[PDB]
């Protein structure tokens, strides 16, 4: 009825050591979906030519056929950006 | 004292490939195909070879029975 639109990022910043990586495993535990995909950041980046983005939408892959399939029904797919 | 440098970074192009492995494979299929057929032409081959050898000598027999019965024939005859 009301019809608005969720909110989809959040960025936590901090001085080194205050909990950070903690809380964010503490919530990818709270959720009850698919096991949240974890990237570590330099791991993406590849030698050959255009491989890097093919590593990238290898992540949105999953979540982009599930949303086709089942539509505004579908499950919650959660990302974590470490570095 | 403006005066920059600048250090290289290098990037490898795919090697040639990721065509060589739709065709391929139905190139292989299809060699394999061909060479069971060739296994079994080959064996036909053979087959009528040896059918062609028997029939020479009943060939020659009945050649040289008709010649030797007729030569015996027209001697008997006068
Ligand atoms: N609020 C807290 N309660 C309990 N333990 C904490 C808390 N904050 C940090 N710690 C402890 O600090 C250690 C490291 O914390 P964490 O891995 O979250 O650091 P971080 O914020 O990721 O740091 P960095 O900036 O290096 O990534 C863990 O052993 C964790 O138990």
């Amino acid at each position: 009825q009301m019809g608005c639109k969720h909110v989809k990022g959040i960025l936590l910043y901090g001085p080194p050591g205050c909990g950070k990586t903690l809380l964010a495993r503490q919530i990818g535990k709270m959720l009850n979906a698919r096991e949240p995909k974890v990237v570590n950041g330099p791991e993406i980046l590849n030698k050959y030519v255009g491989e890097s983005e093919a590593n990238i939408r290898k992540l949105f892959a999953d979540a982009e056929e599930e949303q086709r399939r089942l539509g505004a029904n579908s499950g919650l797919h959660i990302i974590i950006f470490d570095e | 004292d403006m005066r920059n440098e600048l250090e290289e970074m290098q990037r490898r192009a795919d090697q040639l490939a990721d065509e060589s492995l739709e065709s391929t494979r139905r190139m292989l299929q299809l060699v394999e195909e061909s060479k069971d057929a060739g296994i079994r032409t080959l064996v036909m081959l053979d087959e009528q070879g040896e059918q062609l050898e028997r029939i020479e000598e009943g060939m020659d027999q009945i050649n040289k029975d008709m010649k030797e019965a007729e030569k015996n024939l027209t001697d008997l005859g006068k």
